[PDB]
């Protein structure tokens, strides 16, 4: 069991980084949208935070 | 705030939609001003041509 307990948890724990780590991505522009967004002003600075 | 992709294509069309046609009105309007204040500038009329009154 153990053997295949974490075997699978690395793995699903590969996945995991995988999508945070796009996830990241996703806000990483998420916040470039806001800081143009305000940088611009087209939107608030409490967004940016 | 299209140069990083931050909107919707779609969306900068539909902005300049509006920016587009919004001028258009104003073009409306000016053609509107000028009417009247041409007609304000028919009162005070002006001699359509020179010579003796």
């Amino acid at each position: 069991q153990t053997v295949r307990s974490s075997f699978n948890n690395i793995n699903a724990s590969i996945s995991s980084i995988n999508a945070y780590k796009q996830a990241v991505v996703s806000a990483q522009s998420s916040l470039d949208a806001m800081e143009a967004g305000y940088s611009v002003g087209t939107r608030t600075i409490v967004d940016v935070l | 705030l299209l140069g990083t992709q931050y909107i919707s294509k779609q969306e900068y069309d539909q902005a300049l939609a509006d920016a587009q046609q919004a001028n258009a009105a104003v073009t409306a309007a000016k053609a509107a001003v000028e009417t009247a204040r041409i007609n304000l500038a028919y009162t005070k009329v002006t001699s359509p041509i020179s010579g003796r009154i």
